[PDB]
RNA sequence: AUGAUGUCAUACUUAUCCUGUCCCUUUU
RNA sequence: AAGUGUAGUAUCUGUUCUUAUCAGUUUAAUAUCUGAU
């Protein structure tokens, strides 16, 4: 999947500024569509 | 009243051969298979072999007077519908050491043609594989032909 | 073989005629042909051009091409033996799931990818059905919405275009077929005028799914059939419909009868009567009569009782029938007499007294299957008649019967098994006389290992043994029956305990004997220690068997309690399941008999093999205890209830279904029931763990969890019970979410809603939408619940009601109409007027919406105030809306006054005000105003 | 219309309109037809027929020109025989 | 109803297959005591002598008997058969049942009641 | 139905039957949908029960065990005395379930 | 009889087949003769009511019956 | 012997819009008698032709040897010929004439 | 500074719903 | 770091009408839509 959606961008952003670059499963843990790998692979591909 | 004859009818040998839109007789053992030898016919009916015949690639050998049924027609007005038909087969023949084997041979047997056959001044028979080799002179009709092969 | 025929189907009244015409002209010339001596026949250029579709032009590229093929018949015999950049489309277009390589061809237009070019346009737009055929559930229903929007822009011509082909793929599967056929009645439902030209079309598919053998495919295709005909007019389905009688392919013949029933169901008996009349008088073939015949019992059958009143004009179509020189035209009368006289209750025998005296004529003269026809025909027509001709007709069919006891015709074994049924059941039989003649030879003859077999063949017999035990006797039929108690196979010894249930359940087992009573216990405990498959004929039969047994049955109850123990020990989901079954079966025969002991064995077997780990031997066990529990005491019970209580606990995480549902029914019983021995602590810990129980996929799961919380809030208490149902944070909307504000009315019907009452007002200040929700959703069931008892809380639910009714929310709106209808159908006669007035103050404005839930909400909540505010209110409120200018505001009004006016039809004359009388019209009821 | 006049088919025969309506079937549906035939004559079975569905009817199995061609030649025929005092029209005492 | 009557005897048997019946109870214990296997629907220009080797793949015939007709020409369809052992009866019911020669397929059952003559149906 | 508001209720004459709802349907209200507060009893069409169609549940369509009765808060509304409500149609609902 | 109207049912629709349901293209003449029809049906109905209402008159109960039942037909005018 | 599903047309997609039909008529040689070979002459038939031989044989043949046979650059992808269904544009008007000749050819 | 539009996500309600069958198609 | 399906509703993101008029359909009226300058 992964359709990187807007709301799911603006989560990651947000999990990414406050939780951590280095921390994907606590991400993963809000977002419930995806998997920490998606996850960081998001935040490196567009939401970097 | 009813007729009882408690002899064998035609129906099941038809529904057994049955031709596109005829019967099929002289029906192939289950013993042959597609040869691999390397001869092909080379017919030329006035000293001019205009076409070729590889006969390994085809089971199904017809050539007759029937257009509809056979595969194809013939120029051949002394041939019947079905009277002679050479068939690749694999024979148990023993080799020249004495190693049998099942070996690719055209079995010769007549077909019960109407006014027999001829191959080099001589008529083959059925219920007999007669020695069939290469560079054989023979014919396709029942009559008579005046085209041989090679 | 027979649905080949549908593979053979191309698509698309005088041209019609001709092309049939033509069709036979051409069907005779062949087989001509073929004694005066295909589908690869040959092709011309018109059918060549015919057969494929524009988008093409035939191009032989050079001279010597069209010559190079033309001898290529002669080229496959002599020459044939003889010497001798990465581009792709697949059909993406913004998502567009995978099409197989079959769909290919149906949307291949899509592959293309151009845009941007009207016609083509709508032809592209067209392309959902793919989505909807092939893709995930939300496409599925998107596609749906879109088609049921677009019906009229889209068109009906190119939908229906569209969608005929893809019914007739080859490798269109179940589902697909399932999803055409939805799609197909979605739109009808919308295009009704325009599925005209297309009924042909659409009936030539929709057809062959009538005759199919999935009954609910069956059904989906009669209920298609009968919307697509009650659209459009009958005298066009009967125009579609006319040149099938004279088809040569019989599947069409039964698919045009099934369509003639079918408009016939749809439009009436007597819209087709002159039609089926008129198709019976055809003396063109006898394909016609035949297709007539088969028309008019496929009618008789699909209508059932409808055909009661036109059953004297089906005679008169019937009538010229049986006289039919071929045997296939008397059979299919005979056929259909039958079906009008199965189908029909005892009524109109005059009207087949025109038919009693031929058929009999023919019982005379039968040969062959026609008397087997004829038998049916008279076996069908016996209860019609009256006792004095009934009696001469019985004994004279009773011998026909006899001699045709030993046909080795199935159909004929059928229809002798039917006339049995029919002529036994009458008051004319002999009892005597039957136990003579037809008891050996239907205990020998009809009574066989083959028989059982079939599917038919069982209920046949079976019903056959039962109707015969009842006119008989029953100990004959148990004498006979009981000695294949001991067969190997299966489904004959099913068939054997079904019927001695049956004879059982009829007659009762008084009539048994000591010799058959010990042979009957004997052939239930063989049953028992040999059930193959897994099926309730042996469960239920020695249910039935012990319940008519009763105290008789005391002699029998230690082997089957050893019995009962060898199968605990033996294989689990094999014997030990059947084992808690026949345990839990039996158990009111226990009881009943005083087994002390043995109550007292079971019960420690019982807590002894509890802890299985299979679902399906614990369920058992489960409710085997359940059982006991309903027969043994509590106190007297030997597994007490302090090591039930809590081992019971823990098992509410099974997550098996019918493991769940046992120990649901276990412990709602247990604190229904006892309620004492559960501690307060131990109750809590019972709702913790219940609390849980209401994520199951079940609806019955969720009723007992909802009277188990009811049973421990009137044991523990109202506190404790509300705070842990308050905690409801509701994750899911769905999945029994609302079930906690059912169980806080069950809470507060069981308890004081005094308590119950403030603790809810209070937990709906909560901010969430979710929990704002569910308060209203509990208070509307709990109002509903209490009803009468609502007397005084109506000044107290005001408030809260008038201030959610500020339509925040859609959901708030619907909770808040709901409330206020379950609260007017409660407060009838209570004398709460006042809270009805200032709660329809603001449920009023709620008329005016679009939303389905929350109008039907509304409605039922007018229709409460009506019931309980009046009608007299009601029309005052709904007076200025019924003239009113706009198109919607009318429409709302005229809704509310028909629902204000179905029910009140009396109490709507004082309502209706004086209204001025006009020149030409006096509506001012003069006789009103006569003051006595 | 002509079909709009209240009729009474059972104050008139049967046998003098049936070749006539065979004939108007065969010249308008052009072949020889039995469904057609029958139809039309059990349309005209009961006492108080209705020509709106016989009209209705004619137009499903006519293609409506037609059909308004049957039915203008069939109901003033059968209005007069049902005034004739014998009750037949004009044309079955010409031949 | 005429053709049906292969697929019935088709279905017991798949029945049978499905429904794990043993060898005991394998529709064989009401034909049992008699191999007279009744062959029905054969067409109407079918030879004795042709239908005996076609049946005597399975086994050896012991007496084979067809519809002959007063005058029409001995051509009914019908036709009993007792072979020589009643396990070339069963094999016959299990593989002969329902085969398609000469055109329409005809079905077989296993009557082992008498010597009936007029006993089938068209 | 509330749960299915695609179905069609027969609405036919009242007979002197009487009818009952299948096992997984027990306790439902025909016409209510409610779960407590039955009033009446259910009376079957005429035409709904002859053979075939006698026994089956009203709502839920299957074989019948218990006997069904109308919901109080059909009763007092007015609403019982309908026509027969029989479920005849079958759509929107266990269409596909067979498949999955 | 070129006329095309075959107005009988179309989707199975809502279709009110009660007397007296009322529509949204209702004039005000179906509406007034709806009621006067309901009225006088009421006025038959009601025993109380019809010693009421005649009891105003000298006619008997009959003459009050027949009198209602004969204003039945096109009570308030041709519209 | 064979499968309902073979017929004697035979849809051949995913081709170029020039592409040289004379080849193609060659290729299609290989089974049998060509009886008609239409090229799609418009653009979303552009790319897109059908075939049809006298055989139905020889057509399952190359059905069987030409399953996405290599061309110059590409591979068109043969599949059976579906059912017809569209014939409403077409009409089997002047057959009397073809079932007077055939019963006035052989006289039955 | 309310709105119309509609691919594509999201919350909600209907006490929605998982053993449902060919017990009925036996047409040639 | 788990839910299945059946119907419907809303709030989010992206786009579009300074076209002057006439007639009609439709609308409570606008609007939208259909033809001409």
């Amino acid at each position: 999947g992964g359709v990187w959606r807007n709301t799911e961008d603006e989560i990651l952003k947000a999990a990414v500024m406050k939780y951590g670059k280095n921390q994907w499963s606590r991400i993963a843990s809000l977002l419930h569509r995806k998997s920490a790998k998606q996850c960081k692979a998001r935040w490196y591909e567009w939401l970097d | 009243k009813e007729k009882p004859s408690f002899e064998l009818s035609g129906a099941l040998l038809e529904d057994t051969n049955t031709f596109r839109g005829v019967v099929i007789k002289y029906s192939e053992p289950p013993e042959a298979r597609i040869p691999k030898k390397r001869w092909r016919l080379y017919p030329f009916k006035n000293d001019e072999v205009l076409p070729v015949m590889y006969i390994h690639r085809q089971s199904a050998y017809l050539l007759g007077r029937h257009r509809r049924i056979a595969d194809i027609p013939i120029d051949h007005p002394s041939c019947s519908k079905q009277h002679a038909v050479f068939q690749y087969r694999l024979v148990e023949y023993t080799r020249a050491d004495g190693t049998v084997g099942r070996r690719v041979k055209p079995y010769i047997i007549d077909l019960g043609s109407g006014n027999g056959t001829f191959l080099n001044n001589k008529r083959i028979e059925p219920q007999r594989y007669y020695e069939l080799k290469e560079k054989d002179v023979l014919k396709f009709g029942f009559s008579s032909r005046e085209y041989v092969l090679l | 073989e027979y649905k080949k025929h549908r593979r053979t189907m191309i698509i698309s009244a005088e041209t019609p005629r001709t092309d049939r015409g033509g069709d036979s002209i051409g069907e005779t010339p062949t087989p001509g042909a073929s004694k005066r001596k295909e589908r690869n026949r040959p092709l011309s250029d018109e059918e060549l051009d015919a057969m494929f579709p524009e988008g093409y032009k035939v191009l032989p590229p050079p001279a010597g091409y069209v010559p190079i093929r033309t001898p290529a018949r002669k080229l496959t015999a002599t020459p044939t033996p003889l010497g001798g950049m990465k581009s792709v489309n697949d059909q993406p277009s913004g998502n567009l799931p995978f099409l197989k390589p079959d769909d290919i061809q149906y949307f291949d237009k899509l592959l293309v990818d151009v845009d941007e070019s009207e016609e083509q346009k709508e032809r592209k737009i067209m392309k959902l059905l793919l989505k909807i055929k092939n893709g995930t559930p939300p496409m599925r229903k998107a596609a749906l919405r879109q088609i049921t929007d677009k019906a009229r822009e889209f068109g009906a011509g190119p939908l229906f275009n569209q969608i005929l082909p893809l019914l007739m793929s080859p490798t269109l599967e179940d589902q697909e077929r399932h999803l055409l056929v939805k799609v197909i009645d979605r739109i009808l439902y919308k295009l009704d005028d325009l599925v005209r030209p297309y009924v042909h079309k659409i009936l030539v598919v929709i057809e062959p799914l009538l005759i199919d053998e999935d009954y609910y495919a069956r059904v989906e295709g009669r209920e298609i059939i009968s919307n697509l005909a009650k659209a459009a007019g009958l005298a066009t389905m009967i125009s579609t419909m006319r040149p099938d009688i004279d088809n040569m392919d019989e599947y069409v013949r039964n698919t045009t009868a099934r369509a003639f029933a079918v408009v016939a169901s749809a439009l009436g008996i007597p819209s087709l009567l002159p039609f089926l009349k008129a198709v019976c008088k055809s003396k063109k073939s006898w394909q016609a009569r035949h297709t007539g015949i088969k028309i008019v019992q496929q009618i008789a059958i699909l209508m059932g009782c409808a055909i009661l009143p036109h059953l004297r004009s089906l005679v008169e179509i019937i009538e010229h029938g049986l006289v039919d020189e071929q045997q296939k035209v008397r059979t299919i009368s005979a056929l259909a007499i039958a079906a009008l006289a199965e189908a029909a209750t005892p009524y109109g025998i005059e009207s087949f007294d025109s038919v009693l005296k031929p058929l009999w004529k023919g019982i005379r003269q039968h040969r062959g299957k026609g008397l087997a026809a004829f038998l049916k025909a008279i076996g069908y027509l016996i209860p019609l008649m009256d006792a004095e001709y009934a009696n001469y007709y019985t004994r004279e069919v009773m011998l026909i019967l006899i001699r045709e006891f030993q046909s080795p015709d199935e159909e004929m074994k059928k229809i002798v098994l039917k006339v049995v049924k029919q002529c036994c059941g009458t008051d004319g039989v002999e009892a005597n006389y039957i136990k003579t003649e037809i008891l050996p030879p239907f205990f020998k003859h009809f009574w066989q290992h083959r028989m059982a077999l079939d599917r038919r063949n069982y209920r046949q017999l079976v019903d056959t043994t039962v109707e015969l035990a009842n006119k008989v006797g029953a100990a004959e039929i148990i004498s006979r029956i009981v000695d294949d108690l001991k067969d190997e196979a299966e489904q004959y010894r099913k068939m054997v305990m079904e019927t001695i249930e049956k004879i059982m359940g009829n007659l009762g087992a008084a009539d048994i004997d000591h010799k058959l009573e010990e042979q009957l216990i004997d052939g239930i405990l063989y049953a028992f220690q040999e059930q193959t498959t897994e099926d309730s004929v042996m469960l239920n039969g020695f249910g039935t068997v012990v319940n008519a047994l009763g105290k008789r049955v005391k002699p029998y109850l230690p082997q089957i309690c050893g019995t009962v123990l060898w199968r605990l020990n033996n294989k689990s989901a094999k014997v030990r399941q059947q084992a808690a079954d026949l345990i839990s079966r039996t158990a009111v025969v226990m009881k009943t008999c005083q087994e002390e002991k043995l109550m007292g064995h079971l019960g420690v077997v019982l807590y002894e093999y509890l802890g299985e780990e299979y679902p399906e031997v614990l369920g058992s066990i489960l409710g085997a205890l359940k059982a006991i529990v309903n027969v043994i005491g509590m106190h007297k019970m030997t597994p007490p209830i302090k090591d039930l209580l809590p081992r019971l606990t823990p098992i509410l995480k099974n997550r098996h279904e019918k493991v769940q549902e046992n120990c649901i029914d276990l412990v709602g019983r247990i604190a229904d029931r006892g309620a004492e021995y559960v501690s307060a602590r131990e109750w809590m810990r019972i709702c913790f763990e219940l609390l849980e129980l209401l994520k199951a996929h079940k609806k019955a799961i969720r009723r007992a969890t909802v009277n188990t919380f009811g049973y421990i809030a009137k044991a523990i208490g109202p506190h404790d019970v509300l705070a842990t149902l308050l905690n409801n944070l509701k994750v899911q909307e769905r999945q029994n979410r609302v079930c906690t504000t059912v169980a806080i009315a069950i809470v507060a019907e069981t308890c004081s809603p005094f308590t119950v009452l403030p603790a809810l007002m209070n937990e709906y200040r909560v901010p969430e939408l979710n929990v704002q929700n569910g308060v209203l959703k509990s208070l509307s069931f709990l109002f509903e619940y209490i009803g009468e008892m609502g007397k005084d809380y109506i000044y107290a639910v005001t408030p809260l009601l008038e201030d959610a009714l500020m339509d925040r929310d859609l959901v708030h709106r619907q909770t808040a109409s709901a409330v206020v209808q379950h609260m007017s159908l409660g407060v009838y006669g209570f004398g709460c007027e006042d809270s009805l007035n200032h709660l329809l103050n603001y449920v009023w404005p709620n008329v005016f919406e679009t939303s389905p839930h929350v109008i039907q909400a509304v409605m039922g909540a007018l229709e409460g105030l009506r019931v309980a505010i009046g009608p007299c209110r009601m029309l005052q409120y709904c007076l200025q809306g019924l003239f009113h200018p706009a198109r919607k505001v009318r429409d709302v009004y005229w809704k509310i006054y028909n629902s204000i006016y179905i029910g009140s039809q009396d109490a709507l004359i004082a309502h209706y005000p004086r209204i001025y009388n006009d020149d030409k019209n006096t509506y001012i009821r003069y006789e009103l105003d006569y003051i006595l | 219309e002509c079909l709009e006049k209240k009729v009474d088919m059972s104050k008139v025969n049967l046998e003098v309109i049936k070749p006539w309506i065979t004939k108007r079937v065969t010249e308008i549906l052009g072949f020889e037809d039995d469904v057609v035939i029958e139809f039309i004559f059990n349309q005209l079975e009961v006492k108080n027929p209705d020509s709106k569905m016989m009209q209705i009817n004619l137009t499903g199995f006519l293609n409506g020109k037609n059909a308004r061609e049957f039915m203008g030649e069939l109901w003033p025929l059968l209005l007069s025989a049902q005034e004739n005092i014998a009750g037949i029209p004009s044309a079955f005492l010409e031949l | 109803n005429p053709l049906t009557k292969v697929k019935l005897i088709n279905e017991l048997n798949e029945r049978e297959v499905q429904l794990g019946v043993a060898d005991k109870v394998s529709w064989h214990s009401e034909y049992k005591d008699s191999a007279w296997i009744f062959l029905g629907g054969l067409p109407y220009e079918l030879t004795e002598g042709d239908i005996i080797c076609v049946f005597s793949q399975y086994g050896e015939i012991v007496n084979i008997n067809l519809v002959r007709d007063k005058k029409t020409g001995k051509s009914k369809g019908f036709c009993f058969l007792c072979y020589e052992d009643q396990r070339s009866t069963i094999l016959a019911v299990d593989n002969f049942n329902g085969i398609k020669i000469k055109g329409r397929t005809i079905r077989v059952d296993h009557v082992s009641n008498y010597r009936a003559p007029k006993d089938s149906e068209e | 139905a509330k749960h299915h508001p695609d179905l069609i209720f027969c609405r036919k004459q009242a007979g002197v039957a009487i009818g009952r709802l299948c096992e997984k349907c027990d306790g439902k209200c025909v016409i209510c949908d409610s779960y407590v507060r039955p009033c009446t009893l259910v009376r079957i069409c005429d035409e709904c029960n002859y053979g075939s169609y006698q026994g089956r549940c009203v709502i839920c369509g299957g074989p019948g065990v218990s006997d069904a009765y109308y919901c109080k808060e059909c009763t007092i509304q007015e609403k019982d005395r309908d026509g027969c409500p029989k479920i005849v149609n079958l759509g929107s609902s266990k269409t596909d379930l067979f498949y999955e | 009889m070129t006329d095309r109207y075959t107005i009988h049912s179309q989707l199975e629709h809502l279709q009110s087949k009660y007397i007296g349901t009322g529509h949204a293209d209702t004039t005000k003449w179906e509406w007034l003769v709806n009621q006067h029809r309901d009225s006088y049906c009421s006025y038959m109905g009601h025993f109380d009511l019809l010693n009421y209402f005649a009891i105003a008159e000298n006619e008997s109960k009959a003459r009050v019956r027949f009198n209602l039942m004969e204003k039945m037909l096109q009570p308030c005018g041709p519209p | 012997r064979l499968p309902p599903e073979v017929n004697r047309i035979l849809y051949i997609r995913n081709l170029p819009y020039k592409i040289t039909a004379e080849e193609m008529y060659d290729i299609f040689g290989k089974y049998g008698p060509i009886r008609q070979i239409r090229v799609g002459n418009t653009p979303e038939t552009r790319g897109t032709a059908y075939v049809v031989y006298e055989d139905i044989f020889d057509a399952k043949n190359a059905c069987d040897h030409l399953s996405g046979f290599n061309v110059c650059n590409r591979y068109l992808v043969v599949l059976y010929y579906n059912a017809n269904r569209a014939f409403q544009k077409m009409d089997t008007k002047k057959k009397e004439e073809q079932l007077k000749l055939l019963k006035e050819k052989y006289g039955i």
